[PDB]
């Protein structure tokens, strides 16, 4: 029975993998490869936020483009206002292993988790004043390692224990659960129509899953390490992962295979963050070799990089109006590129 | 002349800028790294280029009031230097004798009080001629001449420079014992820190109660010129080997 | 014994999606990519006067 | 420039000055990892994740028990990492060395030290007494092994040799090992640990100061 | 659960001395500026004093700089206003305003109750319109006027709107300009330009008449409106 169903599902794969091989007429670089170069990008440091007293981990843009939060070691959570530097509230966590945060889409709550195996939700608009915490979600067995807001009421998170969750911040319990990864999810990314979304995980494997029935439709391979990042293209249609073997890829939903590698010899090191342009040309990921890159998610060619942290980057974000970058680090510093 | 005052004076505002560049400097040993380097580039900023167009020109150009302010400002940021090597030393001696109670014991409100003490006294020793205790000036104008006043000479030379180096050597024969019992590498460092604060003060601070008290030993100018621009070399090497 | 069942279960569901040639989904990734060109301020430089952070 | 924007950057700075009190009150606590696996009794080596404080001669410690790949680059800047091994059982000894020298070797830990706690020295001297057992049944170098109960000495001198192999291969200097034998019953731990942690704070100040 | 309550007043003879106290409760009173405003017995709202968070700013009206000071206690909660040498123009209701300063946030949200005292260059804020006759159901403008335009070179018009029902004490409807105060009815909007604003309520209902009030926050001091009075 057991070498039966083993047999099978070979089998199974290997006509998966042949039906994306009858699929690949031709390359993105073949088609992309009369088109302009992007050219030379060379963004500076507009503006820098102290005030972190140890290493950053998390960072998300609000919808406004105006207002972000990042949290730290020291168990803050730190939410700015971007355009004048100006600290519009600083939150004490309960536990000071925090390794992701979240904004809410209406700018009314926060979120963050780590190593305790929650995630506290943070309400930003109450009469007494004061940011107070919510809710707290708990049910996963490991540590949260990514959480993102669909609605004012409804969260996804990703945990070290190979799966991931849909809550619901009303009652407080998981309303879907979503497994198939054999290794911890490391990130996650929301569609921009928030119907489905992307899970990398320590098995070199993403996984496309639909929030509404709660089931992974696709699986992308193709990586030889962990995925530590991954994020949406504009359109939903494809998406882009960084992993610890210091390669990119691009994968499409519905030619259901790998587009685009970017990488280089010279990196050697493995990618903490990724995030795409507002009109997905340009690939941002960020390195443990102290500073990020910009690609040409069309040509796969180094188009700038963003050099100023004397540490290990974190986070990576871009704004929704794409007018900023800002990226943290580990040496208690997140920087806005422009 | 000039080469040097560009050379301290990059090098000061470039530790400056190195300090605040990074977080890792929130300790007070980056605070005071950060109180040197002011000290420095102060002196190499404003006393040095008019101390270099006295060497030029050979006489006061700013006139009387504006250079006895000149004797004054040059003793508050040497001593201010001297200090800041002094409790830089005190520092590193409170951080190898007490490895686990140095947070608790040098702390912000604490090291900032040194800090600020540390010029409390440099202008308390500087403000010594400017309120009246200084030689009778000479009528004219053109000509600007040290305070050499017996009296003054003895304490702002003592207070300055043998006050700190008792300081400076007791803590560092200290850092010494406890370097290499904790274990030649800690001989050469502290060897090179002392000796160029050394070779570069004790010269000048030997000459001046020399000829103030013995005009019979007093040295040649040319010698005074010497040991008087010690001080600033001093002053422009401090930023290439205290940050390193 | 049942992990394997459910492996092959999903097998089965991903192997009948429909999939269209890579030519067809690269060629709607760069027109998207090149209808918002303009609209990309990271893209192209913008004038002091419009750039939030001075 | 705005009466709003000024009364906005007054509260960041109260909170700018809230931050650096909370940063400066947390400077003066050591935190340490504490590592090991089950049955090695690393619970009662002092007297989510769980954490753990104790006080001794005025410093508070800080100890984390997670529960070792991916969540341990978040313990990059501890003082210390806290191993305990079980010497008595021979069966998961190499295991223990296979653990700690992944801990050793890691990328995110090469500039951490590691205090090892050989726990349970009082089963190994029984198990050697008894004799059911041989170490040369499992490790075949203890037979033409000598010490520098005498045969207790020997296992036990031979069980820090091992570790501290491990230790020194790879090491550079820039973390030192400081091997420990411990029981269940000893209550001194605490101060061996002070002592582990002065040395390895007047070491990284030595290093600082641009010293030895 | 926001409460501020106010203890003091009464009679006061001329040149005497009198201490104000607003005691807090349900909120974080460090964090909030406060206020102190004054409305005249027959007359509009007059700003009076205003001391930051943590007291490291504190602002008077040329009116009463120099004989009045305002001071907080945290620890206690409390907010003090020491009034000497007080005029017979000084017989007043004072409130209390609580008010916190970050991006997005609404100051004058909540004020409190009032105290009665009894003593036996800036820009002008002009509310032509000094009563207007409402049926219930229908669409009214408020209009108020700025002599210097209330808008900033940072896009934000720092215009507030608040509404004084007969016997209770004032509310936020609107602030800068445009943005609904939390717990307003969708009814009230605010529309306008530099020098020229006009507050529309469409369906008017009961609970709707009363005063009110077009204050400007663009710089201290802070200058209210004449008030427009609405009426059945
Ligand atoms: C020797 S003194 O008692 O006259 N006062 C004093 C001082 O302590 C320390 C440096 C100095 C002076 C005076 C004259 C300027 C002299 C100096 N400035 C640059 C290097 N040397």
């Amino acid at each position: 029975e057991l070498d039966q169903l083993r047999q099978e599902a070979e089998q199974l794969k290997n006509q998966i993998r042949d039906a994306r091989k009858a699929c690949a007429d031709a390359t993105l670089s073949q088609i992309t490869n009369n088109i302009d170069p992007v050219g030379r990008i060379q963004m500076r440091t507009r503006r820098t936020l102290r005030g972190h007293l140890a290493k950053i981990y998390a960072m998300h843009w609000g919808t406004d483009s105006r207002l972000l939060v990042s949290a730290s070691q020291d168990g803050k959570l730190i939410i700015w206002d971007s355009y004048t530097t100006n600290k519009v509230h600083a939150i004490p966590l309960r536990s000071s292993w925090v390794m992701t945060c979240a904004y809410a889409p209406s700018g009314n709550y926060v979120a963050c988790g780590g190593l305790d195996n929650i995630c506290s939700i943070y309400n930003l608009k109450t009469r007494e004043g004061n940011v107070r915490v919510s809710r707290e979600l708990a049910g996963h067995t490991g540590y949260l390692s990514c959480c993102r807001f669909l609605d004012d009421n409804q969260i996804v998170t990703s945990s070290g224990d190979t799966t991931c969750a849909l809550w619901d911040i009303e009652t407080g319990q998981q309303t879907t659960t979503f497994t198939g990864h054999t290794g911890d999810v490391m990130s996650l990314s929301l569609a921009p129509d928030t119907r489905l979304f992307v899970s990398g995980a320590c098995d070199a494997s993403a996984k496309l899953w639909d929030v509404r029935e709660g089931m992974c439709r696709q699986t992308f391979t193709g990586h030889e390490s962990d995925i530590n990042a991954i994020c949406f293209f504009p359109n939903g249609n494809a998406f882009a992962t960084g992993s610890d073997d210091a390669t990119c890829r691009l994968f499409d939903l519905r030619a259901d295979q790998e587009l685009m590698t970017y990488s280089h010899d010279n990196i050697i090191c493995g990618i903490t963050s990724v995030s795409f342009s507002k009109s997905g040309r340009l690939l941002l990921a960020g390195y443990d070799d102290f500073n990020c890159n910009v690609w040409d998610a069309l040509k796969a060619d180094r188009a700038g990089v963003l050099a100023g942290h004397d540490n290990r980057v974190s986070c990576l974000g871009v704004t929704d109006d794409g007018m900023a970058v800002a990226t943290g680090s580990w040496d208690s510093f997140l920087k806005i590129w422009n | 002349l000039g080469g040097l005052i560009l050379f301290g004076v990059l090098g000061n505002i470039l530790v400056i800028l190195s300090v605040a560049c990074h977080r890792h400097l929130h300790s007070v040993t980056h605070y005071y790294i950060v109180n040197l380097a002011v000290a420095d580039l102060l002196l190499t900023s404003t006393v040095l280029p008019f101390s270099a167009i006295f060497e030029v020109l050979g006489y006061w150009a700013f006139g009387r009031v504006f250079c006895n302010i000149w004797a004054a400002v040059d003793v508050l940021c040497c001593t201010a230097s001297i200090m800041g090597l002094c409790i830089i030393s005190i520092d590193r001696y409170i951080g190898v004798s007490y490895p686990l109670r140095y947070p608790t014991i040098v702390t912000q409100r604490r090291g900032l009080m040194a800090l600020l003490c540390v010029w409390a006294l440099s202008l308390v020793i500087s403000i010594g001629p400017l309120f009246g205790w200084r030689q009778p000036a000479p009528e004219d104008e053109t000509i600007c001449q040290i305070n050499e006043e017996p009296g003054y000479v003895l304490f702002s030379a003592l207070g300055s420079f043998y006050l700190p180096l008792a300081i400076i050597l007791v803590m560092y024969c200290r850092v010494y014992v406890v370097a290499k019992r904790e274990s030649k590498k800690a001989a050469k460092t502290l060897g090179i820190v002392v000796g160029c604060f050394v070779l570069c003060w004790l010269p000048f601070f030997l000459v001046m109660p020399i000829g103030s008290f013995f005009p019979d030993f007093k040295p040649s100018e040319t010698v005074f010129k010497i040991v008087f621009w010690l001080g600033y070399l001093n002053s422009c090497i401090n930023p290439i080997i205290y940050p390193c | 014994i049942a992990q394997a069942r459910k492996l092959v279960e999903q097998l089965k569901m991903e192997a009948n999606i429909d999939r269209i040639k890579v030519s067809k989904a690269a060629a709607d990734l760069m027109a998207y990519c090149e209808a918002h060109a303009k609209e990309d301020p990271l893209l192209t430089p913008v004038p002091a006067s419009e750039n939030p952070f001075r | 420039v705005s009466a709003e924007d000024k009364a906005a950057a007054e509260r960041s700075k109260m909170i700018d000055k809230n931050l650096r009190e909370d940063g400066e009150k947390a400077r003066r606590t050591l935190r340490l990892l504490l590592l090991g696996a089950d049955n090695s009794g690393k619970s009662t080596i002092v007297k989510g994740i769980f954490e753990t404080k104790f006080q001794v001669d005025k410093v508070n410690f800080h100890m984390f028990d997670v529960g070792r790949r991916k969540w341990i680059q978040c313990f990059n800047d501890v003082t210390a990492i806290i191993f305990v091994v079980d010497s008595s059982d021979y069966n998961r000894l190499q295991e223990a060395l296979n653990d700690f020298k992944s801990i050793w070797n890691n990328r995110w830990l090469r500039t951490i030290s590691v205090i090892l706690f050989l726990n349970k020295q009082d089963l190994l001297a029984e198990k050697v007494l008894a004799g059911k057992s041989k170490i040369e049944d499992y490790f075949p170098e203890f037979a033409r092994y000598t010490t520098p109960d005498p045969r207790v000495t020997r296992a036990k001198y031979f069980i820090r040799k091992e570790f501290v192999d491990i230790s020194t291969a790879s090491g550079d200097g820039r973390h030192i090992c400081y091997p420990h034998f411990t029981c269940a019953v000893d209550t001194e731990n605490a101060r061996r640990i002070f002592n582990d942690c002065k040395d390895i704070i007047l070491q990284m100040n030595l290093r600082e100061y641009n010293l030895v | 659960d926001v409460q501020l309550v106010e203890s003091g007043g009464g009679l006061v003879q001329p040149g005497g001395s009198r201490k104000l106290s607003c005691s807090a409760s349900g909120f974080a009173f460090s964090s909030f500026g406060m206020h102190w405003v004054r409305q005249a017995p027959e007359k509009g709202l007059e700003w009076v004093a205003y001391i930051s968070s943590g007291s490291g700013t504190i602002y008077y009206a040329d009116t009463v700089k120099g004989r009045f000071t305002i001071s907080r206690d945290d620890p206690k909660n409390t907010l003090f206003l020491q009034m000497t040498s007080l005029r017979s123009e000084d017989t007043a209701m004072y409130y209390c305003v609580r008010s916190i300063y970050y991006y997005g946030s609404s100051p004058f949200d909540f004020w409190g109750q009032g105290t009665t005292l009894t003593v036996s260059s800036d820009i002008v804020m002009t509310q032509a319109t000094s009563s207007v006759p409402v049926t219930p159901g229908e669409s009214v403008s408020i209009s108020c006027r700025s002599s210097k335009s209330l808008l900033h070179s940072n896009g934000n018009t720092y215009l507030y709107w608040f509404l004084q029902r007969p016997g209770q004490s004032p509310q936020l409807l609107i602030y800068r300009m445009s943005n609904l105060a939390s717990g307003v009815p969708d009814r009230f909007s605010g529309s306008g330009s530099g020098t020229a604003f006009t507050l529309t309520i469409s369906r008017l209902e009961a609970e709707d008449v009363g005063v009110y009030y077009c204050m400007q926050h663009l710089e201290y001091p802070l200058t209210f409106g004449a008030g427009t009075k609405l009426e059945l």
